[PDB]
RNA sequence: AUAGUCUCGUCAACGCUCGAGAGGCAGAGUCUCAAGGAGCCUCCGGGGGCUGUUGCCAUGAUAUAUAUGGAUGAGACAGAAGUGGCCCCGUUGACGAGACUUAGAUUAAGUAGGCCUACCGCAGUAUAUUCCUAAACACUAUGAAAUGACCCUAGUUGGUCCAUGAUCAUUUGGGUAAAACCAUACUGCAGACAUCU
RNA sequence: GCAUGGAAUAAUAGAAUAGGAC
């Protein structure tokens, strides 16, 4: 049957294609992993158009 | 009806007016048969198509 | 009788005994609004909105007595102001 | 015009 | 060969893993490989709809042929339409709504009173309604009259035929756009009055005229065949799982023990995440599934892709609606190491 | 002529096939036994009529779109012991029936016209129509 | 987009701002202190999550959050070195603030010593 | 006007003064069309490119 | 109190293309300029070439006027009109005005009350029930078909539907009028950071 | 705009008659 095996073969993440201000993300050194993420804000190129054209050039 | 249709190179539809296309294909209707809820030739369309393997389960 | 009237549309097509004009004026009627000429004489009730946004048009129902024959091209008819909406309205909400 | 009675009932 | 796996675990490599290991849990199953009642009760069929009938009547027709609990169809469908309908089988029922914003496509014939002058005018008058649109929906349908904007995003003139005058043109649209309309909108524009004379939906949501779309017959004799012969074939193979309903959204999978917390109604952590799609948005409507490929249920994200991939802990998604029947997989919560840390 | 043109959209359930000689003489025969008002023509009629009990041959329509309009046929006639036979035109069966729109069925039963006329019709027709049948049972 | 309605076509000539800040040394900062940033405070030590290497003394950076968007461009208080080493300390002083300033609820003054340092008050 | 260029391999610009390049490749103008603000004619611009999909965005 | 951020108007200093005009851009009206003419030769009245690195119009712009450009344009009216159509250099520091904060960035399963209750999460049930009757759509039963049926100021062949069942009757009986979501009321399920090697 | 009207049952915005418990 077609069931995802363990260690199967799936695409590591590579932030050499990652967007604007978010490519070689792994380069930077990480202070500290545990974090919580607040349920706010937005990425560059999913703003809604008013921000989008608001923060854009 | 007025609808009709054949089957292209990738498979999908073109749909038509005429009844033969200029490439001498044949058109064929684009809408299904009517169907009745009670209707008792289940067996019959099941046997007819099973004989050849027209059975989708086939 | 209206107090004021305002160009609302333009003649095109006579088709099916109705009128059809383009909107010159930027707001969207409403649906059986009365519709006059500049003398504010009523010659029919809004029929029909349709179009895009960029070129809107709308379909008059002629009265009785009303022919759309006689009309020309270049002809202009009006609505009272009151009979308007904003093209907003119509759009979806943000 | 009117809610219906099994529309809208008093809390227990 | 990811590209041939089925339903919602194609091209499941291009996943970004989180964790690569896990432990299988034999419980559940493919939904391709689902016991029959379990299919039944999560099916969607494709269908060709006929021309005379109604869609509620269609149906209905469908629910007294299965026996099953409830069927349910979504759509501003016009009488006399034959074309794509999907009809959702119990459980799919709550997946009807699920592709609204994929649009539909239509192919229309419509009719012209009067022959035009030349045979450009109608293609130049599609083109110029192709766009936001301002519709009044007809006396015919259900839903009250009044004015909306709707976009035709494209059209094409297939036909057109004076002498007949008769005009095929195939339109992409989205929900709630009736082709009547189109069709009297047309006739005015071109000043000589037309209407509809045909209309069929080649594509509905999701699923086209191509995606193993059958007919009644078939649903009738799929059933007789099981009925008399107990042959399960013809029934599995004219009836699609809810997955299908459910291609084009953004795919988490889930590790085997937070399936039943997850239809618990508790919120995705950063340790139930195993794999998780490229770019996933904060407040975006993304699927939970599992390794076998089932969805656990349609949820939006509470995470973007630099969390997903960063994070220790969190909540990654919260749950819209749930598909999976309650107690399916076992319940292992509460087994974590760090939750045993702070139970002791 | 016109097998020509209508062999290319015939259904791949349509067996068995008449050939030319064949399919003269099933076409004289449908118009023999319509000028003899022994025809019933339409798939409504001719479902009827098998459920009624007559016997007799059938003719089917090989270019039918959908399939499914004549799906149930063959079947039904070998459940009443009625032998049947494929022409991929409809066109030339519909203007073998005495009609000018296309028919997909044709049913022809002896005796059927209370007439006298009609019976001495079928009188005339009986040795061609025998002969029909006994090369469709050969097949 | 003002009659069809459609923005793939302003979205795909309009480019964000942050193109403007590519070369720029990014500096990650936690959800709960962009709001504090945007309102004009120093950026310390509990509110970093990542720092790029190569950062020096009163260097040109970027705030950034978790989603790439830009907060401020900011002053550089302290090298990549001293912020591994050190538990207490400002890293950074803005410039120029870019982000909306309620963009991101308020979310400063909880905390161990924040709440500590209240109740002592 | 004399400032030409071509599209090169890697998407770049090429300026050259020539009309046709050495492979026979003919030339485009680097310089823009003119623009005035009463432009009138966005709806045809539109229009035209959204008939062969040369609308960025599409 | 101190300090920071945002939005502004003034001064001083420092650099630059040296900064409000008889200015420029955009737009409207009229006029002029495109080898569209003339003469030679030719090849089959027409076509090609030449005089023709010509002629016509604009430009001295850090400037070869024997030059550079010409509709993907230029010039005059116009030193005008108009601007309530737009544009006319940046950096640092200080002062003044309206504001927002004075921030050390929490939470590995919740909130509020008196071990319990209510809210919160998810899945369900109901959103009037039964009978008769009115209406719509479609099927089914019966009788009618190719000299088939219907419509139009109506035809040198008009149009539409039609055995894949049209158009009339006759009653023959049953079917369809959903599904999703919100809100309200009730019921049930759990308090879940995901071990499983 | 989503099948109309009548009869019975249930609930309701309630108002009243005959009565208790406090």
């Amino acid at each position: 049957d077609f069931v995802i095996k363990p260690e199967a073969a799936g695409a590591s993440t590579d932030t050499s294609e990652w967007p604007l201000l978010l490519k070689n993300f792994d380069k930077l050194l990480v202070r500290s992993g545990h974090y919580t993420p607040i349920p706010a804000g937005s990425s560059p190129l999913k703003r809604d158009l008013k921000s989008y054209i608001s923060s854009g050039v | 009806m007025h609808l009709m249709y054949t089957l292209g190179p990738d498979g999908k539809r073109i749909y038509t007016l005429k009844k033969v296309t200029e490439s001498g294909e044949i058109t064929k209707s684009a809408h299904p048969a009517r169907f009745s809820p009670d209707d008792k030739y289940s067996r019959q369309r099941v046997t007819l198509k099973k004989r050849f393997g027209l059975v989708p389960g086939q | 009788p209206p107090d004021t009237v305002l160009e609302m549309g333009a003649f095109l097509h006579p088709c099916e005994g109705d009128i059809v004009c383009r909107s010159i004026n930027t707001k969207i009627p409403y649906f059986n609004a009365p519709i006059y000429l500049e003398n504010k004489t009523q010659v029919g009730k809004v029929d029909e909105i349709l179009g895009p946004l960029n070129e809107v048009f709308f379909t008059i129902k002629c009265g009785d007595g009303v022919q759309a024959t006689s009309f020309k091209e270049g002809d202009k008819f009006y609505i009272a102001a009151d009979k308007l909406l904003p093209i907003e309205r119509f759009l979806p909400k943000p | 015009k009117a809610p219906n009675p099994l529309s809208v009932k008093k809390k227990k | 060969d990811t590209s041939e796996w089925p339903l919602l675990l194609k091209n499941f490599d291009k996943l970004l893993v989180r964790s690569g290991h896990y432990t299988p849990i034999p419980a559940g199953s493919s939904p391709l490989k689902r016991d029959l009642k379990s299919y039944i009760s999560s099916g969607v069929i494709n269908l060709d709809k006929p021309s005379n009938p109604s869609s509620h009547e269609v149906v209905a027709w469908i629910k007294r042929i299965l026996r099953c609990e409830k069927t349910g169809h979504s759509g501003t469908l016009d009488p006399k339409v034959t074309g794509c309908l999907i009809v959702c089988i119990d459980r799919a029922t709550r997946l009807v709504k699920s592709q609204q914003g994929a649009g539909k496509e239509y192919v229309c014939i419509v009719r012209l009173h009067d022959a035009l002058k030349d045979e450009k005018d109608l293609g130049r008058s599609l083109e110029n309604l192709t766009g936001a649109l301002f519709q009044r929906p007809p006396l015919i349908s259900a839903v009250k009259r009044q004015l909306r904007v709707r976009t035709i995003y494209e059209s094409n003139l297939i036909e057109f035929d004076n002498k007949r005058n008769l005009g095929v043109f195939w339109a992409s649209c989205e929900a709630g756009t009736y082709m009547r309309t189109l069709c009297v909108h047309l006739g005015m524009l071109l000043g000589v009055g037309g209407h509809m004379q045909e209309l069929r939906r080649v594509r509905s949501g999701a699923l086209s005229e191509n995606d193993n779309m059958v007919t009644l017959h078939d649903v009738m004799d799929a059933q007789w065949v099981y009925d008399n012969t107990r042959d399960e074939s013809y029934l599995r193979s004219i009836i699609q799982p809810l997955e299908t309903l459910l291609v084009g959204y953004k795919r988490i999978v889930v590790k085997d023990s937070a399936v039943n917390a997850v239809c618990y109604g508790a919120k995705l952590m950063i340790p139930g995440l195993l794999r998780y799609e490229e770019g996933i948005e904060l407040y975006d409507e993304i699927v939970l599934i599992t390794t076998k490929g089932e969805a656990i249920a349609v949820a939006i994200a509470q995470m973007s892709t630099v969390d997903l991939a960063s994070c220790d802990h969190g909540v990654v998604a919260s749950v819209k609606r749930c598909i999976m029947e309650r107690d399916l997989y076992p319940r292992r919560w509460g087994l974590g190491p760090v939750a045993q840390k702070k139970k002791q | 002529d016109n097998y020509e043109a209508r062999m290319p959209a015939v259904l791949p359930f349509a067996k068995p096939l008449a050939s030319k000689k064949l399919n003269k003489k099933v076409l004289k025969t449908v118009k023999k036994a319509s000028k003899a008002k022994n025809v019933k023509r339409g798939v409504k009629e001719v479902v009827k009529a098998l459920r009624k009990g007559e016997k007799g041959l059938v003719v089917i329509a090989g270019d039918i779109s959908p399939a499914d309009v004549i799906s149930h046929i063959p079947v039904l006639c070998e459940d009443h012991s009625v032998p049947y036979i494929f022409i991929p035109s409809k066109q030339d069966l519909g203007a073998a029936g005495a009609t000018k729109r296309p028919t997909s069925v044709v049913f022809i039963v002896p005796g059927s016209n209370k007439k006298k006329d009609g019976k001495n019709k079928e009188e005339e027709y009986k040795e061609s129509f025998n002969e029909v049948v006994k090369e469709v049972q050969a097949l | 987009y003002d009659n069809t309605r459609d923005e793939s076509y302003l979205r795909s000539i309009i480019q964000p701002l942050e193109t403007l800040l590519v070369g720029y040394k990014r500096i990650v900062v936690k959800d709960s202190a962009v709001n504090a940033v945007c309102y004009g405070a120093k950026l310390m030590i509990p509110g970093l999550l990542r720092y790029e290497e190569g950062i020096e003394l009163y260097d040109e950076i970027v705030l950034i959050t978790t989603k790439g968007e830009a907060i401020a461009v900011a002053i550089a208080q302290m090298s990549t070195v001293d912020l591994a080493s050190c538990d207490h300390g400002v890293v950074a002083s803005v410039k120029r603030c870019i982000m909306e300033r309620d963009l991101y609820p308020r979310r400063w003054g909880l905390g161990p010593v924040a709440q500590k340092k209240k109740q002592m008050k």
